[PDB]
């Protein structure tokens, strides 16, 4: 996975 | 007067390579790739960067749903292996070859496919890693790929130089020489 | 034809540092899973989006606070793991045909309290106020009453059972509970609820009205240690038979 | 500075199989998947097309056309992406709407910087070896006008040329080369006409 | 955040009102929920363009002008609720929805004949305890909430006998204190003066 921002 | 220009955004993933590629094309030059690995965009030219922005994240999504549907791909077809597209390579200087005047050798890899080479530029017959640049594989109108390597040079006439391009498609690993004529 | 998302538990209290687990049914064939959060601000914040049993994108709080899951062979899960007085929202999930390119349709979601701790939990106390010969003289219509009070938190369903089969017509609820004694941060709920129906129907002593509330509280497993009875998850009724005069 | 819209990629879905090929051989066998969203700009946005083309190894299976307006099988590797796609009305709604929301979307932004770039053609003439060399090198953009004259007269045989060659750097060069026998005193031009230039540079060379 | 307006909005049952959404950036498209007391968003709308029609909904999305409305005709009851735009941000790598600040909706019942009365009913397992029922008054009247703590007094509520086609308002009033009477119940608030007060 990737961790997106906020 | 008239604009005419096409914008292309190609990506793809590929096995067993693992690897994919996300960019974006303006009327066949590359505006920037996303660094898959790292998650940045890679501007093309720095100047590039205070024009626009893109939010890289959205390319790693991308080439995760490409991922899941080459997976697809291969189960729809069952096809005998049997083609690979072996690539033109042509070297050339960038500017006009004046002898003591800094210089940059282009290896041009065109028309191949899968997208993926390897490429060593030889300076009097080894290896050269320095003052060498490279691109991501670029989109053409067609199916296949193509690819500039550069290479950095002093234009002497003591000197040789040669850009060997290994390709699947090519039974043997091809150079294409270059040598300063006058 | 319209794709229906399940979730369950449909309400959820814990104390802080335990676990709150929360499960979501995506619409048959949909391979897209989301979830959201919204608060009382009608704020939705994005925790995580699946492809099939992968996970793609999830924010930092979701990764390090939060176990998500959506296998093949079991429902989709979202799991805190401490929770936290913050995590007090409702966890919204939603299933799409598509990655970004189709309509996300949301499930009823689960509504989890995070309380500092459990002692404070009520179930709810029930009664049915039958409907006055004024009414019944004066507009030929009866209305039947129903209180449901100190219970907390407000997480109840009330309902009305006419012999035996749930009605909804000439039925309407308080849309939100009131509270006892506002001053009182975890002040325990009431709630009010009317059924109204013809004269006529309210008096035959065969029929029976029955008022429901159901209460979303401790389960078994969670530790009780005191005197009182345990609020567990529960009903609590109240009915009534027709009468004439 | 303004952030770009892309393509956000459709999920394909499995099940079905087609009879028997491609990809790589036997000892080394690979796989590709590939797709091109080509925003085509004939009149800045007063007239787009948007072309998306999936490649699969080295075949074209499937393009959405937005002349057409839904996906359409390009070979039958193509079609169950889109019976699938074409099913889903909004996906179709949302696909037809990408001209506006990302194409002309990008196309604004890259009008600022990408659009009105200049770069100015050097030029130089020499002889080989008989062989007239008009080396026209490092400009921009390719729309380019190279042409040989004799005595102010345009030569249009024996001109031999490199055609417009890309540096992969926004840079473009060219060789355009005049095959003559010179008298004494002949006046060679080469005349070079470019976006980048106010007025025809001219080189000129004396037999 | 999607700016969304208006924040609330009261509607007479069968009369139409607009709800809009502001964009700061280009989106997709954009969906429309109804979020019912219940909580569950139902969905109303996908617009990537143009304008939708669904029964005495209608919607419009406009992507160049970065907005998009909702139009309800002909209010009913059942269309009280939270009203949400959502929309994919084309700029945004994360694929998610943008949700609007949201339209709470509430809609006025329209009451044919009004017939104000304030009721004592009995409890079915005890005759000590009772409560009160304000009912049949109009939509107008607004109910005050109690100011004597030990007094407890509910909002108005509308509820739907369908198969009479009768609509009608009620709240409700109970307390422990022995003072409290069903003639003062309602007292803090303004009742109409012809409110049927039985015996
Ligand atoms: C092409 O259209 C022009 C309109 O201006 C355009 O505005 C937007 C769409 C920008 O993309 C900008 O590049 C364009 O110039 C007309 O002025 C022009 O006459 C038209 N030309 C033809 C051949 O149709
Ligand atoms: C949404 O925005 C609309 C656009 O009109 C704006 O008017 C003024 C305030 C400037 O900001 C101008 O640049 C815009 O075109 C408004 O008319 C409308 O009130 C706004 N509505 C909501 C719900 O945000
Ligand atoms: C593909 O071909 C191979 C060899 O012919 C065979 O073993 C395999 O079962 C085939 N796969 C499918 C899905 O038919
Ligand atoms: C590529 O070829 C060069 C030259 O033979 C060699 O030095 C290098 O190890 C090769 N790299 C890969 C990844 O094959």
């Amino acid at each position: 996975y990737v961790v997106v921002p906020d | 007067i008239k604009e005419e220009h096409t914008i292309i955004q190609a990506e793809f993933y590929l096995l067993p390579d693992k690897r994919g590629e996300f960019m974006f094309d303006f009327d066949g030059d590359e505006i920037f790739h996303v660094d898959i690995e790292k998650s940045e965009t890679i501007w093309r030219l720095e100047e590039f960067a205070k024009f626009a922005s893109f939010e890289a994240q959205g390319a790693l999504a991308n080439i995760a749903v490409d991922k899941a549907n080459l997976d697809v791909m291969k189960e729809r077809s069952n096809n005998t292996p049997d083609a690979n597209v072996a690539p033109e390579v042509t070297v050339l200087s960038r500017s006009p070859v004046n002898l003591g005047e800094p210089n940059i050798l282009i290896c041009f890899i065109d028309k191949f496919s899968p997208p993926v080479v390897n490429v060593t530029w030889l300076r009097n017959g080894r290896p050269v890693t320095e003052g060498v640049s490279e691109t991501v594989f670029l989109p053409r109108d067609d199916h296949l790929f193509r690819k500039f390597h550069y290479l950095t040079f002093l234009p002497s006439t003591d000197d040789f130089y040669d850009c060997e391009v290994d390709h699947w498609g090519l039974e043997e690993p091809l150079r294409k020489h270059w040598e300063f004529e006058e | 034809a319209d794709p229906k998302v399940i979730q369950t538990p449909r309400y959820l209290v814990k104390g802080q540092g335990q676990k709150a687990k929360m499960r979501c049914i995506p619409e048959k064939g949909h391979p897209v899973v989301f979830w959201y959060q919204q608060n009382k601000n009608n704020e939705f914040k994005f925790l995580i989006n699946f492809q099939n049993q992968e996970v793609l994108q999830q924010i930092d709080m979701t990764e390090k606070r939060f176990s998500a899951e959506c296998p093949s062979n079991s429902p989709c899960s979202l799991e805190i793991q401490s929770s936290e007085a913050g995590d007090s929202a409702l966890y919204l999930c939603a299933s799409s045909l598509n990655w970004s390119q189709d309509t996300q349709y949301f499930g009823p979601g689960t509504r989890l309290l995070v309380l500092e701790d459990l002692k404070n939990v009520f179930p709810p106390e029930v009664a049915v106020f039958e409907p006055s010969e004024a009414e019944i003289s004066h507009t030929q219509k009866a209305t039947l009453v129903c209180l449901a009070t100190g219970f907390y938190p407000d997480h109840v369903e009330l309902s009305w059972w006419v012999n035996g089969k749930e009605v909804h017509s000439g039925v309407c609820t308080d849309p939100q509970p009131l509270k006892e004694q506002p001053a009182l941060n975890d002040s325990r709920y009431a709630l009010s609820s009317r059924l109204r129906v013809s004269a006529t129907f309210w008096q035959n002593p065969r029929n029976h009205f029955r008022c429901q509330v159901q209460f979303y509280g401790l389960s078994e497993n969670d530790e009780w240690t005191q005197d009182r009875a345990k609020p567990v998850t529960q009903i609590v009724s109240a009915e009534a038979w027709g009468r004439a005069d | 500075a303004d952030s770009l819209s892309f393509f956000s990629s459709s999920i394909k879905r499995g099940g079905g199989s087609l009879v028997p090929g491609s990809g790589g051989g036997g000892s080394r066998p690979w796989f590709l998947e590939y797709c091109k969203s080509e925003c085509h700009f004939y009149n800045g946005t007063q007239r787009v097309r948007l072309l998306v083309r999936y490649f699969y190894n080295l075949e074209e299976n499937l393009r959405f056309d937005s002349d057409v307006g839904e996906f359409r099988a390009v070979t039958e590797l193509g079609r169950p992406d889109a019976e699938n796609w074409n099913s889903q009305p909004e996906f179709l709604e949302q696909k037809r709407a990408e001209v506006d929301t990302v194409c002309r979307h990008n196309y604004e932004i890259f009008d600022n910087f990408l659009v009105p770039r200049r770069v100015e053609p050097t030029v130089t003439v020499y002889p080989t070896k008989n062989l007239l060399v008009c080396s026209v090198s490092d400009f921009y953009p390719g729309n380019i006008e190279v042409r040989w004259f004799r005595n102010g007269k345009e030569e249009k045989t024996g001109i031999v040329s490199t055609g417009l060659v890309r540096n992969g750097d926004w840079t473009f060069q060219t060789l355009v080369m005049l095959e003559t026998v010179p008298q004494s005193g002949e006046v060679y031009t080469c005349q070079v006409e470019h976006p980048s230039l106010t007025d025809p540079v001219t080189v000129e060379w004396k037999a | 955040q999607v700016e969304q307006s208006p924040s609330a909005l009261s509607l007479h049952e069968g009369t139409g009102s607009a709800l809009r959404c502001n964009f700061t950036t280009t989106m997709r498209a954009v969906q429309w929920f109804q979020q019912n007391s219940r909580g569950s968003l139902i969905n109303l709308f996908y617009l990537a363009s143009g304008t939708k029609e669904n029964g005495r909904l209608k919607s419009t999305f406009n992507s160049k002008e970065s907005y998009s409305t909702l139009h309800i005709r002909d209010a009913q009851l059942e269309d009280s609720g939270t009203y949400f735009c959502a929309a994919l941000r084309a700029t945004g790598g994360n694929n998610k929805l943008t949700f609007g600040q949201g339209t709470v909706l509430s809609v006025i019942p329209d009451i044919q004949n009004p017939d104000p009365a304030v009721y004592q009913l009995r409890d079915s397992k005890s005759s000590d305890k009772s409560v009160c029922l304000f009912t049949d008054f109009d939509s107008q009247t607004n109910v005050s909430q109690s100011k004597d703590s030990d007094v407890y007094i509910t909002d108005k509520c509308v509820l739907d006998m369908r198969s009479m086609d009768f609509k009608s308002n009620s709240a409700v009033a109970w307390s422990n204190k022995s003072d409290f009477a069903c003639a003062n119940a309602f007292n803090n608030s303004i009742i109409p003066e012809d409110t049927f007060f039985p015996s």
